[PDB]
């Protein structure tokens, strides 16, 4: 459902840096989360488990490059550092709350990189 | 760069609790688990309890009745907590984290010694002589281990031997050795710097000939 | 639990496979941990066959049913380590290391010691007490037998000789003591450090003069 628009469109010429922030939705238990880079395949970048923690995607030293926050209603925030853009980091990145009892809920960035 | 240092007491008598701390840095304790392994002198890795990144905890059953691990989220450090210590807790203890269960980063351990004797600090003396000339430093009769050694403040690193210890009815020893070029030497100062955190001892010697 | 054979041999340059077999390892991932002989602690495969970046290509990993198994290709000397497998067990999905592997790697050059003898230093003779250190490094294999001669006479009694250890280049490296009071020092005049590696003796020598 998401393969038709829902999400936002991100310029930046290369060197850019930014910051990529999600939000969950209130009043649902915060089951996992992750970001994704989606290209024919849904590749993973980093994942957090509320009781497991961090886990990277790859050989990354992906800690530097996720955070997450919680903030007064529950809401967690759950962020993407991109430095020193390239058209290689263009694309399209994907935010996914497992959340309960809501179930997915989906962000969709699209980089753009000139 | 993510470092996790465990610190300790080094020696703690039996019968005593011993308090370990793993400080976290390039992590976000927050969202990150730290679990403590040990591995006694010799022997395998034995994990011993986790805490998870929402508070919680869970430990080894054979170890439980014993353990007690916490965090401090703000100061970004991780304590063990292990009372009523046996000579058979006598281990080298790390702290690990991330990837659970695959765990990414580990310290590098700090050793715990179970004793009932003292702190011994070390006499350090000079190894001097009798192309390149090789000197040394010889640390004599401490307890527990370790015991470390750098040379002029660590400006010396190239050709340096830091040998194992030697165990001398209840008393360690070890040398440490460094080569340099005889035309440096005496002209150029060669100091050693010997540590030993147990007894809080720091010693600087200079070797002369 | 997790049970892997104690040790394991390779000779340099062919391929050595370990093995780890538990009960749960067909529904959990195994992930394999390197120990150097300073005891850090890398992983090098992660969930089952993964290899994360900056290890060796010479580094894989599979898994069928209940063995996971490690897979060194192209042994090098380095390679020589402790490896450790670390899985999942329970209903809690608690962590647990196998009992690890001690791999030798065969087939090293062979490397004859340097040996170093120093005296006593003026500070330590000052204590009444005099220790003699004879440096031991750059040897291969690591077995090496030393015996002291005082006025061309063995002793025996006052020597202690450290258990060989590895270098930062793989040869190995040992030290030898001498302990003598400072009157049993002056009463003799002749000291010799004899080490003996695969057969042949190198020996050093000083007096007091
Ligand atoms: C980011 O780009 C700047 C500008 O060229 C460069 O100096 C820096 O090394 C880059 N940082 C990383 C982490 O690649």
């Amino acid at each position: 459902e998401e393969l038709f628009n829902v999400g936002d469109d991100v310029y930046a010429l290369p060197g850019s840096d930014i910051n990529l922030t999600c939000q969950t939705k209130e009043k649902n238990f915060l089951v996992q989360m992750q970001w994704s880079k989606v290209t024919d395949k849904n590749d993973m970048i980093a994942l957090y488990h509320p009781q497991y923690g961090l886990y990277c995607g790859q050989e990354h030293a992906c800690e530097s490059q996720v955070a997450a926050t919680e903030t007064e209603k529950g809401v967690t925030n759950w962020t993407l550092y991109l430095r020193n853009i390239s058209s290689a980091l263009g694309g399209k990145y994907e935010c996914i709350f497992t959340l309960y009892p809501e179930g997915i809920k989906t962000t969709v960035y699209n980089l753009i990189v000139e | 760069q993510v470092q996790l240092k465990e610190s300790g007491p080094g020696l703690v008598q039996p019968s005593q609790t011993l308090s370990l701390t793993c400080t976290v840095s390039g992590l976000s304790l927050t969202n990150n688990i730290v679990s403590w392994i040990r591995q006694p002198p010799g022997k395998g890795l034995e994990w011993m309890g986790v805490i998870w990144s929402n508070g919680g905890t869970d430990y080894n059953s054979a170890i439980k009745s014993r353990l007690s691990i916490t965090r401090d989220t703000s100061k970004s450090q991780v304590f063990l907590k292990m009372n009523s210590l046996q000579t058979e807790d006598t281990a080298m203890y790390f702290c690990a984290s991330r990837d659970y269960p695959g765990f990414a980063y580990w310290g590098q351990g700090t050793l715990v010694t179970v004793s009932s004797a003292k702190t011994t600090p070390p006499s350090v003396y000079p190894l001097a002589p009798g192309s390149m000339v090789t000197l040394g430093c010889l640390v004599k009769g401490y307890f527990p281990e370790p015991v470390t050694v750098t040379w002029n403040s660590g400006s010396l690193s190239s050709g340096v031997h830091t040998f194992p210890a030697v165990l001398q009815s209840d008393l360690y020893t070890l040398s440490s050795s460094v080569t340099v070029p005889s035309s440096t030497w005496p002209s150029e100062t060669v100091t050693c710097n010997v540590a030993h955190p147990a007894s809080s001892t720091k010693v600087d010697k200079k070797i002369v000939p | 639990e997790l049970i892997q054979p104690p040790s394991s041999s390779v000779t340099l340059g062919s391929t050595v496979s370990l093995t780890c077999v538990g009960d749960e390892l067909p529904k959990r991932y195994a992930y394999w941990y390197q120990q150097k002989p300073d005891q850090s602690i890398v992983r090098v495969i992660y969930e089952d066959s993964k290899r994360p970046s900056g290890i060796s290509d010479r580094f894989s990993g599979s898994s069928s049913g209940t063995t996971a198994t490690l897979t060194i290709r192209d042994a090098q000397a380095e390679d020589e380590a402790d490896y450790y497998c670390l899985s999942t067990y329970s209903d809690d999905k608690l962590p647990i290391f196998g009992g690890g592997t001690k791999l030798t790697v065969l087939g090293q050059p062979k490397s004859s010691p340097s040996v170093t003898l120093f005296p006593p230093s003026s500070e330590e003779l000052e204590t009444n007490k005099a220790t003699l250190v004879c440096t031991i490094t750059d040897f291969y294999p690591g077995v090496v037998t030393v015996d002291w001669k005082v006025d061309g006479t063995p002793v025996t009694q006052g020597m202690e000789t450290t258990q060989p250890s590895k270098q930062s280049n793989n040869k190995y490296m040992a030290s030898s003591y001498l302990t003598l009071t400072a009157r049993a020092w002056e009463r003799h005049s002749s000291y010799s450090c004899q080490v003996t590696h695969e057969g042949h003796t190198v020996e050093k020598s000083l007096s007091r003069a």
